[PDB]
RNA sequence: GUCUACGGCCAUACCACCCUGAACGCGCCCGAUCUCGUCUGAUCUCGGAAGCUAAGCAGGGUCGGGCCUGGUUAGUACUUGGAUGGGAGACCGCCUGGGAAUACCGGGUGCUGUAGGCU
RNA sequence: GCGGACUUAGCUCAGUUGGGAGAGCGCCAGACUGAAGAUCUGGAGGUCCUGUGUUCGAUCCACAGAGUUCGCACCA
RNA sequence: GUUCGUUAAAGA
RNA sequence: GUUUCCGUAGUGUAGUGGUUAUCACGUUCGCCUAACACGCGAAAGGUCCCCGGUUCGAAACCGGGCGGAAACACCA
RNA sequence: GGGGAGUUUGACUGGGGCGGUACACCUGUCAAACGGUAACGCAGGUGUCCUAAGGCGAGCUCAGGGAGGACAGAAACCUCCCGUGGAGCAGAAGGGCAAAAGCUCGCUUGAUCUUGAUUUUCAGUACGAAUACAGACCGUGAAAGCGGGGCCUCACGAUCCUUCUGACCUUUUGGGUUUUAAGCAGGAGGUGUCAGAAAAGUUACCACAGGGAUAACUGGCUUGUGGCGGCCAAGCGUUCAUAGCGACGUCGCUUUUUGAUCCUUCGAUGUCGGCUCUUCCUAUCAUUGUGAAGCAGAAUUCGCCAAGCGUUGGAUUGUUC
RNA sequence: CUGUUUAAUUAAAACAAAGCAUCGCGAAGGCCCGCGGCGGGUGUUGACGCGAUGUGAUUUCUGCCCAGUGCUCUGAAUGUCAAAGUGAAGAAAUUCAAUGAAGCGCGGGUAAACGGCGGGAGUAACUAUGACUCUCUUAAGGUAGCCAAAUGCCUCGUCAU
RNA sequence: AAAUGGAUGGCGCUGGAGCGUCGGGCCCAUACCCGGCCGUCGCCGGCCUACGCCGCGACGAGUAGGAGGGCCGCUGCGGU
RNA sequence: UAUAGGGGCGAAAGACUAAUCGAACCAUCUAGUAGCUGGUUCCCUCCGAAGUUUCCCUCAGGAUAGCUGGCGCUCUCGCCCACGCAGUUUUAUCCGGUAAAGCGAAUGAUUAGAGGUCUUGGGGCCGAAACGAUCUCAACCUAUUCUCAAACUUUAAAUGGGUAAGAAGCCCGGCUCGCUGGCGUGGAGCCGGGGUGGAAUGCGAGUGCCUAGUGGGCCACUUUUGGUAAGCAGAACUGGC
């Protein structure tokens, strides 16, 4: 789908609408010395194998494709996440489209 | 090792064991679902209603036990 | 060809050739009038119905050999273009066939047990007319054993009855001679226009 | 297995009969709503918004809760296991008065006025509704012409 | 006996054709400088008042088409409950109750609220 | 998900310590020849995968993305 | 210091 | 019988990321050759199996038939 | 690194396997005029698409057809008229919609944050979806009002763990500062077997507990199929329908074939064929008595009473055939 | 060929066999046992030996393919690659960067290693069959031989005895 | 037209012991009415083991299962 | 004499290893576990089912709900009128889309004849040729006519579902509201007073806790799905086993 670069979405931080840069939310590299992960590391230390169990039968295709949205106001700063429907292909903030347009293939 | 999969035979009968029972009283009926604007209103109508009720009704039952 | 034993009084709901069959193949009858097809009303004074007695299911085929044999009986009776036959009835309901064998038990149980369209039958009510005949008034005789020789073909029992009406219109023969002269019924090839009283003046105007 | 989602048996019940497709009139609007009214549903097609559900059509409720431009109405809907009173929200487009109420107030006002004339006039006027009563030994009239004999006719196919 | 503005009932009030319209009123009409928006004052806005009921509109008519209502169809097709009723079956008949529709024929075609003005 | 490689003429390849197009096989038109092959001359055909930024100027600089391939690791 | 295939019976 | 795949000039095919009739052969015409094969320049030959639906637009996307090609049809 | 060790080989199924998903969610019918209501029932879908295809306001009316207008032809553009959904509303259908929910134009993200209630499957639990509200900030419009996604009916996901966002939040263990870690509330990473285990195959060397809930023999219901009859007769029979036949239709019988179901049998009913041996039926091959022929005789054919008696020796194949 | 085998359902077309070959190993080694030791079997042994394999006397033969799965060789020439080590940021936990042993990939070899060996149409003075020729395709396209075989569904193939 | 020899149950039945329409009687089931007895339940009586004694009325079937009673029974323990 | 159990040995049959070998024997863990067969011990009295919803790697099982039993509690009657309830009817009021019927009514099919002249396509005549005139045919239109539709419908049953048939209901007067707003306007709540004889029939009602079994069904009239049909498979109401 296509959201735009700018949106005047309600951050909570001021209480007002105010414009929001929005970028796509990276994943996040996963940090070392979390509780589940020094669980994990203790209960797979030793000769047990495969302890807690790993997922195989994958089905769904697509991602919820979710914004950060940073409020353009300065030393506000207030960031805060907006989930779209489920899509396969995701434009950044360009390429409008319009209706009078020859197609010229 | 196919068996009947889905009825409704002898459902009414079981029913009608018991007498199927209509829930057929609530007197002053349950408050909660009502628009809050009017619940509103409501509470401090009931709670203004225990303030100031008091003189200007005991001056209408005095008129009306001088009346009637 | 299955026999038509297992193909009989009606069991299911009408299905005939719509969206939702697309396989039926065509049907065995195709024309329907086989006498003189441009006579006109006051050619052909009486005629003669098969009225069904049994609600049943009548078949294309056997629709076919009937009106087949009715056909050489009227023309070694009263010769080409002495008669006017009409099939009163129509097939659309289609029967369904669950095929076996294609001397094993190794192809399918009753696992889809649904029917491919093998052929197109005819669902008649009690009092129904299966067929009509006019003709002349000294062919009485020969309707009569015209439609006995397709009843032995037809399924059932049936029975037969010579009409009160002038042929195929809906209005009595003894009307008809005293009152198409003066006011009402016009000829319109075959069939007979009733026109009320209840029309514009320019008609009026445009007969008489 | 009959795949029970919301509408699935509502292809004539949600329906403009004939001579009827268009926009609503707005008398259904311009009516009196107030708590304690007995109402019916019945289902519109045209403003899809608040139709009750396809089990709710035809029923017949009380009115609990009125709000900007829909009302709030208990229906005692039956289940396998028993009756239930249930609080649904409903448009205005989809409800109508009950009659049956009206008439029964127009009974009380009468027999209010009956009583208020037999206090009055001390006259026992038997205020209960009795039902059909038999009918008591009247007298006929044949005067001029006999009795007209019927027979039934033969068969004629 | 009417019209205008807002309507409620949504074809008894729509469509085709032909006549009638005195006084208000409705309109067609006369032109773009400001408000206005278009290729175009054709549409929408702006200040009218030289004519006209030709048209819109209000009435009447058509052995008019439709709509509604009433007979016929018809106690007929169907149908709750019943039988050690018939029939090989297909179905059909009877007791008790309820009871539909098309061709056919006849009748109508607007009723009213609020506010305002003409005989 | 990490690291790395190849995207160019109809086809296969070359080209940074960047001033921007070449080689061969293909094509066309001539010459040579009694005619073909080889040979010689002269043209045609590169959107250099796409977008952004530095630069006076990016196929060769950097980033992102799109097809193909090579390893690596797997608590959703 | 490359390649040129087929050319009937005879020809009195 | 069940599940996949195919149907395009006289032949085998390419080609849809919906919008040509594409390639070599087969035939015809003309040139060179004493004359053939070969070579060259063209021309002709299409219902893209048939009928419908989707769209501005179908052979293509889909459905129903037809004619074919693969795999299975096992345990008693 | 099967040299060795442990574990698994989804479920539904007219026996199992194969085929398919009827395993999650929708449309119409089955569905018997409230609602619910089955099958490996029918016909069709879904795991997407949309910064506009959302919201508001304004303007216009669609598909099709008739008549015209150079090149313009059946289809290029313009105008006049008829035009009730016959077009379009993202896709499979159903409902709904005309100064509109359709097309075009102008702004805008209400597809925002937060707490409750209700409907839907339902056990009246959850998820998902939806409805009426309430409190902030807003968009559009002159205002009325409308909008917290798609005109409605589906288009989606639990515990634990990870990641990100927020308070100038809490705890980091005897007291302070900082980093880190844990928690609180809500977005995502996914359980398609879709209320969610992490999972290949063979056993004819097989074993155990059970089942006729469940197949392979017969027997039982049915006769699609096989076999055997009948009905009307267009025709074959040189002429001539019925001496013998009989197309097209149609009504039956049998369990000598095969098919369908699972009713009995799984703590066993020994499963093919042959040899030998006894009885029974007739739908009669012959013999006894008969009728009809296109019966000259002979030899045949068609029927009736009729099962009393016969109905072979062999080459082949395990053969039934 | 002699021999052996399922004692208590098989005696064989099964196993073994001489012959033909292939691979590893020069002893700090090849193939193995062992919980353990520089402990043991081969080994009181040294390539005419030991260990593991396919086929199975004699005669005549050993067709073609390394595309795939294996096995083996080579160059830190080059991608990826874990502990340990080096450097930088900080108060430190920690983080980042290059450095890169085996293995995988890149390159070569090997089929008496596992294995594999094609389907189309037109063509000769009767018809047929059809060497020849065009074309898709693979890594190679079944060669010498043999046959309805113990291997052929149709099939009780056809012909002869 | 079907295989063992057999089925309106058989025997037989023709002025019916067949067929269709019916009249008057006759026979019985644990069904119905009256009555005797037991038990359960509901209501109630009495200052005669009150956990006993009477009174009236209606009903008693039942696998899985659930309650109440047993002055049914066996073994042992303390009072008696 | 040597090789002892996942070991040994095997001219290889998975054959032999003390009558047992595709992993010997004895003891222990161990009374291993089993949603799976079989059995489960005295009497009488009273009440008394289900094979169904949903969920589960769920289909021989379990959880939940339903059906059932036991234990009670709160009341009501016995001394012109009571509280309330119903697998019921009636009086009013709505709801539906099946049976039927229709398609000279929308959609889909489908039959035949008649009339008309706009139009192109195929034959024939007047004849250099000409919408210059005309015969014939096709398509179209008009008014008819034949037969239907589980996934069509203008109309529309019978049967069926909900609601009301009063003291919790009416009427009058007055306060409060931070809801709403021309208005003491509207709407809700609160307070005081007046009259209870408001359809038929039957019945004395409400309510709390704990829990077994059940989760394989079958048959019959009527309405139906698939199949040719079945003592076949699958649904609806009621009744029975
Ligand atoms: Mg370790
Ligand atoms: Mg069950
Ligand atoms: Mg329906
Ligand atoms: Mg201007
Ligand atoms: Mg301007
Ligand atoms: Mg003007
Ligand atoms: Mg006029
Ligand atoms: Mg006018
Ligand atoms: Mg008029
Ligand atoms: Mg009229
Ligand atoms: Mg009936
Ligand atoms: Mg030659
Ligand atoms: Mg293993
Ligand atoms: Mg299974
Ligand atoms: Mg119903
Ligand atoms: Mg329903
Ligand atoms: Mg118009
Ligand atoms: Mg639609
Ligand atoms: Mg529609
Ligand atoms: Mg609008
Ligand atoms: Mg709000
Ligand atoms: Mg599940
Ligand atoms: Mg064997
Ligand atoms: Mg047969
Ligand atoms: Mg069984
Ligand atoms: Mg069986
Ligand atoms: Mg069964
Ligand atoms: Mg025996
Ligand atoms: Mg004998
Ligand atoms: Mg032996
Ligand atoms: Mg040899
Ligand atoms: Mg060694
Ligand atoms: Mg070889
Ligand atoms: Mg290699
Ligand atoms: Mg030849
Ligand atoms: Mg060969
Ligand atoms: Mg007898
Ligand atoms: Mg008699
Ligand atoms: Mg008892
Ligand atoms: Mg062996
Ligand atoms: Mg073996
Ligand atoms: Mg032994
Ligand atoms: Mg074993
Ligand atoms: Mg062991
Ligand atoms: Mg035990
Ligand atoms: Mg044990
Ligand atoms: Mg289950
Ligand atoms: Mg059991
Ligand atoms: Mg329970
Ligand atoms: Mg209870
Ligand atoms: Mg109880
Ligand atoms: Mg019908
Ligand atoms: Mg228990
Ligand atoms: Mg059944
Ligand atoms: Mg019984
Ligand atoms: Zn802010």
């Amino acid at each position: 789908v296509n959201v735009p670069k700018t949106r005047r979405t309600f951050c909570k931080k001021c209480g007002k609408h105010q414009p929001h840069k929005v970028t796509q939310y990276k994943k996040g590299k996963d940090s070392l010395y979390a509780q589940g992960k020094r669980r994990y590391d203790r209960k797979q230390s030793g000769y047990g194998g495969q302890t807690k169990p790993i997922f195989r039968k994958k089905a769904k295709t697509t991602k919820k494709i979710v914004l950060r949205l940073e409020c353009v106001e300065p030393n506000c700063r207030s960031k805060r996440m907006l989930a779209i429907k489920r899509c396969k292909h995701f434009e950044l903030g360009g390429d409008k489209k319009r209706k009078g347009q020859v197609i010229q293939f | 090792a196919k068996s009947k999969n889905h009825t409704t035979h002898n459902q009414s009968r079981k029913w009608h064991r018991n007498g199927i029972k209509k829930p057929r009283s609530q007197r002053y009926e349950s408050l909660k679902g009502v628009d809050p604007k009017f619940l509103r209103n409501m509470r401090f109508a009931k709670k203004h209603n225990k303030k100031g009720l008091k003189k200007m009704q005991a001056n209408n039952a005095k008129a009306m036990s001088a009346r009637a | 060809r299955r026999p038509a034993r297992c193909y009989r009084y009606c069991k299911n709901k009408p299905y005939p050739k719509s969206r939702f069959c697309r396989g039926v193949p065509d049907a065995k009858i195709r024309i329907f009038d086989l006498g003189r097809k441009k006579a006109k009303v006051d050619e052909f004074p009486l005629c003669g119905h098969m009225v069904s007695d049994e609600y049943e299911q009548l078949s294309s085929e056997a629709l076919e050999a009937a009106r087949i044999c009715a056909n050489k009986y009227m023309v070694k009776s009263c010769g080409k273009d002495g008669f006017h036959i009409r099939v009163r009835l129509h097939p659309f309901h289609v029967i369904r066939i669950n095929k076996m064998l294609s001397a094993d038990r190794l192809q399918t149980g009753m696992r889809g047990a649904f029917g491919k369209p093998q052929g197109t039958v005819a669902r008649v009510h009690i009092g129904q007319v299966i067929m009509s005949i006019r003709t002349k008034l000294q062919n009485k005789e020969h309707v009569i054993e015209a439609l006995r020789r397709a009843k032995f073909k037809f399924p059932g029992r049936q029975k037969i009855h010579i009409s009160k009406k002038w042929g195929f219109t809906k209005f009595n023969a003894d009307e008809f001679e005293d009152m198409v002269a003066e006011k009402r019924l016009i000829p319109d090839g075959c069939g007979v226009k009733y026109i009320p009283n209840r029309g514009p003046l320019d008609k009026w105007r445009a007969l008489h | 297995t009959n795949t029970k989602g919301k509408r699935r048996g509502t292809r004539y019940m949600f329906s403009r009969p004939f001579r009827k497709h268009g926009v609503v009139p707005l008398a259904t609007y311009m009516r009196i709503y107030k708590k304690g009214d007995i109402v019916d549903i019945k289902g519109m097609g045209t403003v899809q918004k608040g139709m009750p559900h396809k089990c709710y059509h035809g029923k017949t409720g009380r009115v609990y809760n009125v709000t900007q431009h829909a009302v709030g109405i208990v229906v005692n809907k039956q289940v396998k296991g028993k009756i239930l009173a249930k609080r649904i929200n409903v448009r205005i487009e989809h409800i109508k008065h009950s009659k049956s109420r009206d008439s029964f107030l127009k009974r009380v006002k009468e027999n209010d006025q009956k009583k208020k004339e037999a206090k009055e006039k001390g006259t026992w006027v038997q205020l209960k509704r009795q039902p059909a009563p038999p009918r008591e030994a009247h007298f006929v009239r044949t005067n001029g012409k006999e009795p007209e004999l019927l027979e039934p006719i033969p068969y004629e196919f």
